[PDB]
């Protein structure tokens, strides 16, 4: 019991922070774009996105 | 806009922030109830109601009914939001198992969800500000778990604690040793910067500096009441020259698992004794580097300082700073570390200090707090840690500690964490060629 | 004609600094203070 | 000796005399807004060099 | 008609950028609201080189304004001038750069890039002609060293032809205020040399001291130690604003000051700048006395001449003098003593002249000068980085922030190459 | 002259209306009585368009005032400026359209429609030459949606070729006011896009983006959102309204604006709506105001153009123009950035300048441009109905009150030929 709570807390953790995993996939891949694309939301993304 | 939130554990920790909260309601003008007597000085410490009320930024916490009653029930009664200012169920009773197992754990829930009701009034969060102690349980093993859950549910947001260490040579609690080895784990990696303000400051301070004798702990409160409010002045008071609190954490801290700076408040002196002699930039500058007036019992010539950081208020010109700067470099004593060449800040507050009344403290043109990490606080520890195993080496008073819960490897665990510590500044205290 | 101009600018600069040192005891008499920069407790 | 933290009520003379605030009123309201934006199109005159209509004239 | 638009960016930045609008406004006679109140005609017909015309009377500076703590911002609105500003062109972020370049110029400052770039694109359309950039920044924090070289790259691709000019604040050991300014500037002049056209370079001490040994004051604050000082020099683009008898402007005076296209550092000068008390002791004329400024008593920049070579020489002028003089003073500067000037360059001097005086002087000249011992203040905040980055002393805070070890390096040897430079013309 | 009546529906188009009777009566110096007080005679030429001529006077607007809220007509009428309005023209229901089309336009709606449609045929067979009507509502509110689509329909089967100009407000795709938004909005695209000739698409979230950022007030409320709607629609009947250096009416408008007639969903826009702490430094010019016009946010449809080529686009100008300057910027932005300016209409730019100026300012236009991206609108509002529609949501309450199945897919299948029909018109 102990030891699926960390297993179902740290699947709770990774899809609750999912709003910075879709951002996330991009500082990744088509990369030299995270200096001015991380520390954002998914809102601001697709938006800073378009004004490029 | 921007804004430090406070928390305060521990029977040390609430007494030091009422000393800490009267200085702020007779700093921004603010009566003890919340209306003002009748800016945006008051939102880094206080919000702002319908009403003029100013409710409090801080939450106090303790495992003591019996302390936390007086300010429930003290002329503060009306200032703090009765719900902030919350008690608990039994007394943690000086052991880190009991505060971080058994007794604390039925209040951290209650706890984290007054920082979540509290950070998303927030709108330009800078960061924590903790205040607890080293030797009892609510102190130690209390503040362990709220740096073990702020860690992950915040994350980035930089906490800084003002800890009260265990007296080298004096002391209150037998089993405090105990209660400040097994904290070392959690405020280590846990903890971005840790003040440190040891019992031996004012306990001879006030006695050499002020004329006063026989000082008490509501003399003691007042001294830790003025270095915060002078660190986060800049952050709250226009200045020529600002230190945020993120432009303090950055400059002062060398490395990770160094950041134990010392502290200094130099223009401590008595009303009858204050207009003797001029108060220059030049002469609380030297007052500030001497070894009798450090908040730490530990010598600095010992050691060498890594970064020093210094925070003037009021009437302070930024030329007199630099030719004190200089001055006090060149001075072969105060021995610097070769890898940092220049070491050193200045910052200005436009605004002089506020003296409480009653204070024995005499109210001065300018007032430097000098901020210093050094490697003379590696035998902060030697005289801690032979304190430490000279007790544990015969398994005296380890079945209480090993009776709630706590599994005994985890003492020898924090041992080996102090350790490596120590050997860390070993390394950094060596020269380079 | 050149030298009554710097006779006459000469002079001006007697008669700006005469006018710079008048303008010093205006304020350092009457010391104006905002009250935006008081104590809320002073005011009164 | 935790009820004389708020005992003695202050006198005029305790507080400090500049009492110099933060004014954070301007700030307040530059942030409400959204800072500009160039989600607009090109409205550009065809700025060019040295001389700027000639006029040709009188041959050519 | 001729148009620079100015970049501020810093609180070092904004404070001798705020004092700088107000040394123009009171030559152009423009007031704290934007209307004109002058008396001259040669004023307004040239308003259109650093203001922009407001709906009546009233003249808008354009003057982009960046910090991160807002704080400052709100000095430069609540301050002696600061209504003519504007405040769509005042941006700012929430929190700050907390003293680190990477941090500035990487994961906080660059939310603001796009902000930043539209109030400098949109004071970009509406010149005639623009002439070249102006940013007033400093080498100590990641405001002006690191969001400002933020704004040196991006520029820079959008308008290449175009000159554009940096006000930097260079680091000092005697007035050291940060502990991290060896690693902030050291890696900042990485960018202020690959894609910048003419520098200059203006350290606190030798603020200090022209301060306290000429202008004889006992508490030299930042306030007064801009206004007959910093903000004098940043007045040489008069011969863009005032009529002159042979002028140079901000390029035609740089283009035969860099002798080579990564070989620009400038040492600046104001001539002027007697006492309160000693300005009736003297004579506001050019002989040998006023004009020979070789002893650095009169300097903004710590290294002196006596420790290299000038590479090449610029003087500004103001007032009603003939040519002649200043002409032969320079063959009286040059002949007098020619063992501290680059032998290769047989003339290293230049003369403009402007007949509008600032208000208060019937005589001003400003210096500008290009010396091969200026790697004297490159090569000890060298040594301040090495010793600093052998231990590796702050380097975590810049690990974290998405840049790697290799970026240090680059920025160390390309200083080293700077430094090499400078000592390869020093004797030749 | 030629005359306008205002037909303002629901909730929504009389707030919008009565502040647009507002406005008009300011511009014609038109008290709250109703007394003419202007100075131009400019104002009085033309005056009859809006204001019908009664006696003691005063003008009273043409405007029927219909609703079915008993309420909604009670805030009209204690209005600050409501006494113009004429209480014949305060036709009004005894109970709620529930939010739902088809209450409103089957039952409660389909009684109040014979005697609203009793008053709009006396106020034109008062006047002389109609150039054509004017409605406001939502497409979300009941009233609004199915009661509006009462009128139109029910107005063109003996006013065919008066220009139907409904003004609506198609529900704003992130502020989502009531839950059943999306069935009320696509019965009524269904029953505009054949039926009226000319409608511009307004959003509350645009109406709300354009007053944060460029009119500076931090509570965008009821009221601002009024400004700017009722500021686009005295715009582009100002021209008629008033004298012209280029003349353009409702009918020379949509003539030069709509290439083929089912685009009849146009996309309005406002330029001089600078900051009130920010009029102070404009130099109010024409290149400020033809930047600011063709400018993403400052239009009243949440969509951004971009994407959806210029079709056409129009310039209703307002005030002393250099023509010259207004003739080459007109160009400049439209030769310049030529990606979103559809190729088989080499130019699709339309100006029509009108020499009074502006209330208070000094020039302004009123940008009304046709782009195919005002699809997307219609796709947010079609998945909206069709996550509804697939489970058959709020469908319950619908077929009591009078619907079917079929009507349903039938709305929903038009306003997908309605994007597709601008997807294939963009090349
Ligand atoms: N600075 C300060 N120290 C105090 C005060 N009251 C007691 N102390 C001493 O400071 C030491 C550390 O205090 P704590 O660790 O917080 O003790 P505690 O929280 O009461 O212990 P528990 O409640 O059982 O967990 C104690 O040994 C006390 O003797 C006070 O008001 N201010
Ligand atoms: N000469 C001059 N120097 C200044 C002024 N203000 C600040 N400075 C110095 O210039 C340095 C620049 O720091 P800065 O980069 O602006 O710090 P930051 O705002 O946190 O990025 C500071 O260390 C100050 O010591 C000024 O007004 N004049
Ligand atoms: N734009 C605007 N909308 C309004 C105003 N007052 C109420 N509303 C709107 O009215 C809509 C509700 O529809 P409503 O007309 O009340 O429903 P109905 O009366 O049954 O047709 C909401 O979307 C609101 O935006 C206003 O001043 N302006
Ligand atoms: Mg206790
Ligand atoms: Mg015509």
């Amino acid at each position: 019991l102990r030891e699926e709570t960390r297993v179902l807390q740290l699947q709770l953790t990774a899809l609750l922070q999912g709003d910075e995993k879709v951002v996330q996939a991009v500082i990744r891949e088509w990369k030299s774009e995270k200096p001015y694309l991380k520390n954002r939301t998914g809102q601001q993304a697709l938006e800073h996105l378009d004004y490029r | 806009m921007r804004e430090c939130i406070s928390v305060h554990v521990g029977q040390a920790g609430v007494q030091i922030g009422n000393a800490c909260w009267e200085l702020y309601c007779l700093e921004h003008g603010i009566q003890p109830d919340g209306q003002m007597p009748s800016d945006d000085s008051f939102n880094t410490f206080f919000s702002e109601t319908g009403a003029g009320k100013h409710v409090p930024r801080a939450v106090f916490v303790d495992l003591e009914p019996t302390v936390i009653d007086e300010v429930r029930t003290g002329t503060y009664r009306q200032l703090f939001h009765p719900e902030q200012l919350i008690t608990g169920k039994e007394d943690a009773a000086n052991n880190y198992a009991r505060g971080h197992y058994t007794i604390g754990k039925e209040l951290i829930d209650l706890v984290l969800d007054r920082i979540r009701k509290l950070a998303d009034q927030c709108t330009g969060l800078q960061g924590f500000l903790i205040f607890h102690s080293f030797g009892g349980g609510t102190g130690s093993g209390f503040t362990s778990l709220l740096m073990e859950r702020l860690s992950v549910d915040y994350g980035k947001k930089s906490k800084l604690e003002f800890s009260i260490y265990p007296a080298p040579q004096v002391s209150t609690a037998v089993v405090e040793p105990y209660n400040s080895i097994l904290t070392t784990h959690t405020t280590l990696e846990h903890s971005d910067c840790a003040f440190m303000v040891d019992n031996e400051a004012i306990y001879d301070i006030c006695r050499r500096n002020l004329d006063i004798e026989r000082p008490t702990y509501t003399n003691l409160n007042r001294l830790i009441g003025q270095i915060v409010s002078s660190i986060t002045a800049s952050l709250r008071f226009d200045g020529a020259l600002n230190v945020d609190l993120t432009e303090f954490q950055t400059n002062l801290v060398p490395y990770p698992r160094i950041h134990f700076p010392l502290a200094t408040y130099a223009p401590v002196i008595s009303a009858e004794k204050a207009y003797h002699e001029q108060l220059s930039v030049a002469e609380i500058t030297n007052a500030c580097f001497e070894p009798a007036n450090q908040m730490v019992k530990c010598d600095p010539r010992h050691g060498k300082y890594m970064a020093c950081c210094l925070l003037y208020r009021g009437d302070v010109v930024p030329k007199d700073v630099n030719a004190a700067i200089a001055t006090i470099k060149t001075k072969r004593t105060i021995q610097f570390v070769d890898w940092c060449p220049t070491g050193f800040k200045v910052g200005i507050n436009y605004q002089p200090p506020t003296v409480v009344p009653g204070g024995d403290l005499a109210k001065v043109q300018r007032a430097v707090c000098m901020l210093s990490n050094t490697t003379a606080i590696a035998e902060a520890w030697a005289r801690l840690d032979h304190k430490f195993d000279l007790m544990y080496a015969k398994r005296a008073f380890v079945h209480w500690y090993v009776g709630e819960g706590m599994e005994e490897g985890e003492f020898s665990e924090a041992r080996e964490d102090m350790a490596a510590l120590e050997k860390d500044y070993e390394e950094v205290g060596m020269d380079s060629v | 004609a050149e030298e009554e101009e710097e006779r006459r600018e000469f002079e001006a600069g007697i008669a700006a600094e005469k006018s710079f040192q008048d303008k010093i005891q205006g304020i350092l008499s009457t010391h104006q203070v905002v009250p935006r920069n008081i104590h809320p407790m002073r005011r009164a | 000796n935790s009820s004389n933290y708020g005992e003695f009520l202050p006198m005029p003379q305790f507080f400090p005399c500049y009492y110099t605030p933060r004014e954070q009123v301007f700030s307040s309201h530059i942030r409400a807004t959204g800072f500009y934006q160039n989600n607009t199109l090109n409205t550009a005159p065809d700025r060019t060099r040295t001389l700027d209509f000639p006029n040709f004239q009188h041959t050519l | 008609m001729r148009e620079i638009v100015h970049l501020q960016a810093g609180q070092c930045g904004n404070q001798i950028g705020a004092k700088f609008w107000e040394v123009i406004s009171d030559e152009h006679g423009i007031d704290p609201t934007g209307t004109y109140h002058g008396d001259s005609d040669l004023q307004l017909e040239r308003i259109n080189v650093y203001y922009n015309e407001a709906t009546g009377g009233k003249y808008v500076p354009r003057a982009v304004l960046v910090d991160l703590e807002p704080g400052t911002m709100d000095s430069v609105r609540s301050g002696p001038f600061g209504q003519i500003f504007r405040p769509d062109n005042f941006v700012f972020g929430q929190s700050g750069a907390g003293n680190n370049w990477a941090k500035g110029h990487y994961t906080e400052g660059a939310e603001l890039v796009d902000s930043v770039l539209d109030v400098v694109r949109k004071e970009a359309e509406s010149c005639d002609c623009l002439q070249g950039f102006q940013l007033t920044h400093s080498l100590g924090g990641g405001t002006g060293s690191g969001m400002g070289t933020l704004l040196i790259s991006k520029i820079r691709e959008e308008y290449p032809d175009r000159i554009m000019n940096t006000f930097s604040v260079v680091p000092s050991p005697k007035v050291s205020d940060t502990v991290v300014e060896p690693y902030n500037a050291t890696l900042s002049v990485h960018q202020l040399v690959e894609n910048t056209d003419e520098t200059y370079c203006i350290d606190n001490e030798a603020l200090y001291d022209i301060c306290f040994r000429t202008l004889k004051l006992t508490t030299p604050t930042y306030g007064d130690l801009n206004h007959l000082v910093s903000a004098t020099m940043s007045g040489v683009t008069t011969c863009l604003r005032f009529p002159g008898q042979l002028n140079a402007d901000l390029r035609k005076l740089a283009v035969n000051m860099v002798p080579f296209p990564r070989l620009h550092f400038f040492m600046p000068g104001f001539a002027p700048l007697t006492s309160r008390g000693s300005q009736q002791y003297r004579a506001l004329t050019v002989p040998e006395l006023t004009q020979q400024m070789f002893d650095a008593k009169n300097m903004m920049a710590a290294c002196d001449p006596r420790h290299g070579r000038y590479l090449t020489v610029a003087a500004v002028f103001r007032g009603r003098m003939s040519m002649k003089e200043v002409d032969e003073q320079m063959l009286n500067v040059q002949n007098k003593n020619s063992s501290y000037f680059v032998e290769w360059i047989p003339n290293n001097v230049k003369t403009a002249v402007c007949d509008i005086p600032p208000r208060g002087l019937k005589m001003s000249a400003t210096f500008i000068g290009n010396s091969t011992a200026i790697q004297e203040l490159f090569k000890r905040i060298s040594e301040q980085f090495t010793a600093m980055f052998r231990r590796k002393a702050f380097l975590h805070w810049y690990t974290g922030e998405g840049m790697d070890e290799m970026e240090f390096t680059e920025a160390e040897s390309n200083m080293n190459d700077l430094v090499s430079e400078y000592q390869q013309y020093q004797d030749a």
